């Protein structure tokens, strides 16, 4: 039980990190110098 | 044209401010994609609020694409609450519209579980 519980918390931390990273990448597109391939 | 679809589809606020300074030009925003999607729906789908509010201040007229989906519908898939609040405060007549089969904005919000 405690091992699956630990896995659940680790996966929650992982998905929080991935959500933040995805928001960050969206930040990356929303200000880009797309001129050569515009 | 296509660059407008691209830029409005990914939250390029400065470019939008640049290339829609022509007030008399109206038909280009009301254009359609291969699926008829209007930039509003694109920005609602791709997580962007400043661009959709900027277009709304122009009077986007709330176009509807194929499959009957509308801006609120596409904004629902993704759980972006900010676009919901900035698109609902303007008019309450944009919640009960219906798509090709009968699903509403609530149907899709529940479907994606936000």
């Amino acid at each position: 039980e405690m091992e699956i519980l630990k896995q659940k918390y680790r996966l929650k931390d992982l998905t929080f990190l991935l959500e933040k990273q995805h928001e960050l990448i969206k930040l990356i597109i929303q200000k880009m110098e797309i001129i050569s391939e515009t | 044209k296509s660059p407008l679809h691209f830029a409005a589809s990914y939250g390029r606020i400065n470019t939008c401010q640049r290339l829609l300074q022509d007030i008399s030009d109206t038909r280009l925003l009301n254009e359609g994609d291969l699926h008829g999607m209007t930039p509003l729906h694109l920005a609602a789908k791709n997580g962007h609020d400043k661009v959709v509010q900027l277009l709304l201040k122009k009077g986007a007229l709330f176009l509807s694409d194929h499959n009957g989906w509308t801006a609120l519908h596409h904004a629902s898939m993704g759980g972006y609450t900010q676009t919901m609040k900035v698109i609902l405060d303007t008019n309450l007549k944009c919640t009960d519209r219906l798509d090709e089969d009968g699903n509403t904005a609530l149907h899709f919000a529940a479907r994606e579980g936000h």
